[PDB]
Formats: structure tokens, C-alpha cells, sequence
């Protein structure tokens, strides 16, 4: 599944079976643990 | 629950935000909701037909949520208008509508600030403990019909005084708080009484 | 009732949710305006079953123990005048005809009794010639123009309330 | 009730108020009770033509209104919104 | 065939609902000026001009 | 985090805290003459 963004490390804790990890707007936030936070943008 | 429209207003932004951001995850009839995946698997015909689906999908929310957030924001700037007529009415002076200001005769008001509206403290004026009276509309005397200049005439029991409205303070019935106008035969309700003469 | 408008919909999004909710804000909203308008008092004020008001006549406005819905004449003539399966029902409003009517019949009694002090609290009785007179000096003219002209004003106001029930009953 | 259909309230013969408005003048309110809505306190007022009442005391009321004033401002990026 | 009909009708839906809102809009305004009337000339004499 | 931002309102609540209090301070210090002039 491709994507673009910032790796990041990740202090939750996931289980055995789980690989991905989606929060609200069922997107994907932690993958397998590594976080994925997008990098910086906005308006100018 | 005492500020229930300031709440009201956040929760329903809010619920349309969160329903523009699920709507950003419709499939709208493709084979995915994720675009980065229809991307990674699909010839550039059909990857840009699935994507021409969801750009119609996700437009047409967007169409829905900015004419939702045009009439929200009417509403909010007729609300708004009203409060600035309050604070130049209620706060800035004294207000003679009824009910404008707080229940009751207005007698002045507070501003307050809350996160996104304005509070009004009005302080109002309100009449208790009433007590029955006898009125005439008039008092004639030495063949002359009086009528109170203001106030009213009353009378507990038989002793005649004159008040004013919004207060029982009963007064002895004089020329100066009094003024003639005509005889006493054309006034229908006109009592005989004796005014005094300073 | 088609399995396969509920398959294409699932996938298709929301927006009936958002459909619902808008509809379900708007009857509320006009619930709202019905009782904001109509409730301006929380006490039905009754008229007494005497009538002397100085000549004024408000059998035209007052209701009657006819029972025609609890509404008066005019009521009755405007509500005569104004003449009114796929997934669409009509939500009966929460206050009734006759719900709006007592309201009515309400203000119209507190106003005729106790003239604007049951605005402002309780009511306060008084001779409705004493109210016009009050009237009067609120608009800058002398209580005595009242009193010594209460019957000729009291035929103008019979007489306007004639003209009003004779334009609502022809004029369209 | 010309509204429709009420199961599981127990309907009643007073006239309270308005607490959970069902409809066409029924309300509900809490075992749950379904009654007819009560538009308030019934009195008369002693109206005659020579009689008044006059307030001998006066209350300071400080009542509270609240008027929204404004809203969150949002900013929707549709190339973003839509394409990402 | 079928997803097109369903995308029309909820066009036809979303039109619908849209104007039921600005007519609300338009109520609701009449509905406060009725109020504001009933507030200031039937609970009281009324000063303003008109 | 898609594209939706918020936009910060240009007065701040201790700005509308202070206009609060001196309209306030006008209303008890002067009654309405504050708001009609001087
Ligand atoms: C005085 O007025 C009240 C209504 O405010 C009424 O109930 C009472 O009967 C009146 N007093 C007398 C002696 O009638
Ligand atoms: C009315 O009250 C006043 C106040 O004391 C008194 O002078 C007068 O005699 C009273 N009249 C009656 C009939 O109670
Ligand atoms: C009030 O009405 C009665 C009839 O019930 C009458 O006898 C009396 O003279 C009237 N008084 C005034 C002041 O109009
Ligand atoms: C008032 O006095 C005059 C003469 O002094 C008399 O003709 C008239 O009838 C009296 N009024 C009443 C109501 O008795
Ligand atoms: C008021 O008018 C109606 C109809 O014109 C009439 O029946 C009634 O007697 C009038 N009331 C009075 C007090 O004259
Ligand atoms: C029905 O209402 C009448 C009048 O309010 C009351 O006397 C009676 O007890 C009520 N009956 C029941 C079963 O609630
Ligand atoms: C008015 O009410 C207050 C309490 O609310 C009381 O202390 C005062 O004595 C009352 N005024 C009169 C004249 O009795």
C-alpha cells in the first residue's frame, strides 16, 4: 500500500496478529511498529 | 446544559466536519476508497476513470458541505446583527421595547464574553405585592372634571389619593398634580371628591 | 424496497444521513418558531364572563361558547379562507389548532384586562377606558380627549372591526 | 394519537409540561408517562370598571441571554480534499 | 443503468433539501419579526414609526 | 489533516474580554452618555 509521509517512532503497543493500525477516517496512521505522520503542509 | 446554543452551534460544525471527513472515504463506486491504491494497480484508463468517480463523489460533498456552511453562516450572521443591536440598544442605553431586554421593564445590561457568542446580564424591573384599588377617571369638583397630570386616581376604601402606575405611593389630590378640562357631566365613571387647594 | 439500491448506497457514501438530519433540524426549527412566537405568556388569562368595556366590543376577536374549535369569528373566517406513498410524511406539529388558539385567546384577554403590565409580570387589572387613556398619553394626546370622546371612539373601533370582518369575508 | 402509535408509556390523564415533545400536543416525561401538554398556569383576573391593581413592592430580576456571535473559521484545500 | 437513476434522484433530493433550507431560512426571519411584533405592540405600546 | 485547516479568529479572547470590560466600565462609570459621546 503505497503512500507518502514521515516515518516515525511509535510508543503504542500492537499484537501479534495486528500489521496495520487505522484511526479515525479509516486511513492508514501505524504500520508494522512504525507511525506514519505526513509531512508538513498548509497554506501560504 | 445553560449555554445550549453556543454548544449547539460547535457540535453541529463539528458534525459536518466529521461528516465531509467520512465522506473522504466513500468508494462512490470504484473499486477502492484509497486512490494511492488505484493508483499502484490499474492501468491509467481505468485508474483514471476510478478516479474521475471519485472526484465526483468527493466534489459533490464538498458542494453539499460549503452550501451547509453558507446557510449555517447566515443564520449565525443574523444572530450576530442581533446581538450587535442588543449591545448598542440594552447595553449602550435604555431600551423602551418590551421583552427586547430581559422580561420585565428594562433597566440597563451587562455584556460577557463566551468562546463564540456574547452573554447579556439585563436587569429588569419588576412590580410585586399588589393590592386592589378603586379607580374613577376623573374628579369633579365645583362642577369641574380633574384628571391626574400623572398617575392615577385611587382609593382604599373612601379617602381618594392620587398615585402613579408602576408604584403605590398614594398622594393628597392638589391642583398641581392635577389639570381641568371641562365640566364634570361628559366623563362617564367620574366621581365627587374634594381637591386641594394649596 | 430493492436489495440492490441498499448494495449501490452502502458504498455510495452518507448522504441520506445528512439528508435526514438536515429535514429533522428544519421541523424542529419551525417548532421552535411556533412556540417562541405564540408562548409569550405562561399563564392563560381568561376573560371574565361579564363584559363592560366601556363601550368597546371584542365579541368579534373573543372566542365563544359555540365551539367552533375554540376560535373566534375572524379565526374562523381566516382559517376558512386558506385552503390546503414515496418515502415523504407530514410530522404533525407539536402545539395543535386549538393549542394556538387558547394562546391567543390568552394574550387577547391579558391584553384587554390588564393592558402591557402582564408583559412585564403579573397581571395587573384596569378599566380598559383607563388603558386607552393611557394609550393616548403614550402617543403625546391628553387623557380628556379620551374621556369626553369614548363613545365616538368606541364606535370607530366597532366600526373598523366591521370593516375588518367585512374585507376578510368577500375581499380575497 | 393522530401522531402515530405510543408503546411502552403509560398514558395519563394530568397535563404537566412539555418534557419530551412527541407531538400533535402530547409530551412525555419521566417509569415513562404520555400526557397532553399543560400550556401553563389557569387564573382569572377580577376585571371590573372601577377597580385597578397596584404593585407596593418591586423585584430586581438579572436574567441571562445567550447570542451566538460567530463560528470557527475553515479552510478546505479541495485540490487536497479530494486528489491528496 | 440502476446507478445512474440512483444518482439523478439524489440530485433531485439534494436540490430539494437545499431549498427547503433557504425557505426555512426565510420562515424562520418572518417568524422572528412575528415575534418581535407580538412582543412589542401586543404586550406593549410601541414608539417606533411604522 | 487532509486539507482542513482552521483559521485562528483575528481577535483574541483577552481582546474581547477587555472590549467586554470597558463597555462595562463605560455602562457603570457613565450610564449612556459613553456611548453617544464623550
Ligand atoms: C384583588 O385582585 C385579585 C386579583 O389580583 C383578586 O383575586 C381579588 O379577589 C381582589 N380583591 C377583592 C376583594 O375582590
Ligand atoms: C386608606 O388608607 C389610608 C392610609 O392610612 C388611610 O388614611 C385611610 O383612612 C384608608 N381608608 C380606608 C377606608 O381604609
Ligand atoms: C360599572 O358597571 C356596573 C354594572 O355592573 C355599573 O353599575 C357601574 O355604574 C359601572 N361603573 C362605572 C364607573 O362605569
Ligand atoms: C356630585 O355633586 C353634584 C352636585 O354637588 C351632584 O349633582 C352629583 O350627582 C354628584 N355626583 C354623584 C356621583 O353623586
Ligand atoms: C358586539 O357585536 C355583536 C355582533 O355585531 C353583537 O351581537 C353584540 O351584542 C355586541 N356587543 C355589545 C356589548 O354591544
Ligand atoms: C381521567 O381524567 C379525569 C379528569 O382529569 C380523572 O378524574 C380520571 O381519574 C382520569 N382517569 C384515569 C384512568 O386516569
Ligand atoms: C419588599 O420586599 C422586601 C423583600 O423582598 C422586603 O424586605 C420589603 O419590606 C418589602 N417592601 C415593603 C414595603 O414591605
Amino acid at each position: 500500500l503505497t503512500g507518502t509521509g514521515v516515518l516515525t517512532e511509535s510508543n503504542k503497543k500492537f499484537l501479534p496478529f495486528q500489521q496495520f493500525g487505522r484511526d479515525i477516517a479509516d486511513t492508514t496512521d501505524a504500520v508494522r511498529i512504525l507511525d506514519i505522520t505526513p509531512c508538513s503542509f498548509g497554506g501560504v | 446544559s445553560p449555554l445550549g446554543k453556543l454548544q449547539d452551534v460547535v457540535n453541529q460544525n463539528a458534525q459536518a466536519l466529521n461528516t465531509l471527513v467520512k465522506q473522504l472515504s466513500s468508494n462512490f463506486g470504484a473499486i477502492s476508497s484509497v486512490l494511492n491504491d488505484i493508483l499502484s494497480r490499474l492501468d491509467p484508463p481505468e485508474a483514471e476513470v476510478q478516479i474521475d468517480r471519485l472526484i465526483t463523489g468527493r466534489l459533490q460533498s464538498l458542494q453539499t458541505y460549503v452550501t451547509q456552511q453558507l446557510i449555517r453562516a447566515a443564520e449565525i450572521r443574523a444572530s450576530a446583527n442581533l446581538a450587535a443591536t442588543k449591545m448598542s440598544e440594552c447595553v449602550l442605553g435604555q431600551s423602551k421595547r418590551v421583552d427586547f431586554c430581559g422580561k420585565g421593564y428594562h433597566l440597563m445590561s451587562f455584556p460577557q464574553s463566551a468562546p463564540h457568542g456574547v452573554v447579556f446580564l439585563h436587569v429588569t424591573y419588576v412590580p410585586a405585592q399588589e393590592k386592589n384599588f378603586t379607580t374613577a377617571p376623573a374628579i369633579c369638583h365645583d362642577g369641574k372634571a380633574h384628571f391626574p397630570r400623572e398617575g392615577v386616581f385611587v382609593s382604599n376604601g373612601t379617602h381618594w389619593f392620587v398615585t402613579q402606575r408602576n408604584f403605590y405611593e398614594p398622594q393628597i389630590i392638589t391642583t398641581d398634580n392635577t389639570f381641568v378640562s371641562g365640566n364634570c357631566d361628559v366623563v362617564i365613571g367620574i366621581v365627587n371628591n374634594t381637591v386641594y387647594d394649596p | 424496497d430493492s436489495t440492490e439500491c441498499s448494495n449501490l448506497l452502502l458504498q455510495y457514501g452518507s448522504f441520506c444521513t445528512q439528508l435526514n438530519r438536515a429535514l429533522t433540524g428544519i421541523a424542529v426549527e419551525q417548532d421552535k418558531n411556533t412556540q417562541e412566537v405564540f408562548a409569550q405568556v405562561k399563564q392563560i388569562y381568561k376573560t371574565p364572563p361579564i363584559k363592560d368595556f366601556g363601550g368597546f366590543n371584542f365579541s368579534q376577536i373573543l372566542p365563544d361558547p359555540s365551539k367552533p374549535s375554540k376560535r373566534s369569528f375572524i379565526e374562523d373566517l381566516l382559517f376558512n379562507k386558506v385552503t390546503l406513498f414515496n418515502g415523504l410524511t407530514v410530522l404533525p406539529p407539536l402545539l395543535t389548532d386549538e393549542m394556538i388558539a387558547q394562546y391567543t385567546s390568552a394574550l387577547l384577554a391579558g391584553t384587554i384586562t390588564s393592558g402591557w403590565t402582564f408583559g412585564a409580570g403579573a397581571a395587573l387589572q384596569i378599566p380598559f377606558p383607563m388603558q386607552m387613556a393611557y394609550r393616548f398619553n403614550g402617543i403625546g394626546v391628553t387623557q380628556n380627549v379620551l374621556y369626553e370622546n369614548q363613545k365616538l371612539i368606541a364606535n370607530q373601533f366597532n366600526s373598523a372591526i366591521g370593516k375588518i370582518q367585512d374585507s376578510l369575508s368577500s375581499t380575497p | 394519537t393522530r401522531a402515530g402509535c405510543l408503546i411502552g408509556a403509560e398514558h395519563v390523564n394530568n397535563s404537566y409540561e412539555c418534557d419530551i415533545p412527541i407531538g400533535a400536543g402530547i409530551c412525555a416525561s419521566y417509569s415513562i408517562i404520555a400526557y397532553t401538554m399543560s400550556l401553563g398556569a389557569e387564573n382569572s383576573v377580577a376585571y371590573s370598571n372601577n377597580s385597578i391593581a397596584i404593585p407596593t413592592n418591586f423585584t430586581i430580576s438579572v436574567t441571562t441571554e445567550i447570542l451566538p456571535v460567530s463560528m470557527t473559521k475553515t479552510s478546505v484545500d479541495c485540490t487536497m480534499y479530494i486528489c491528496g
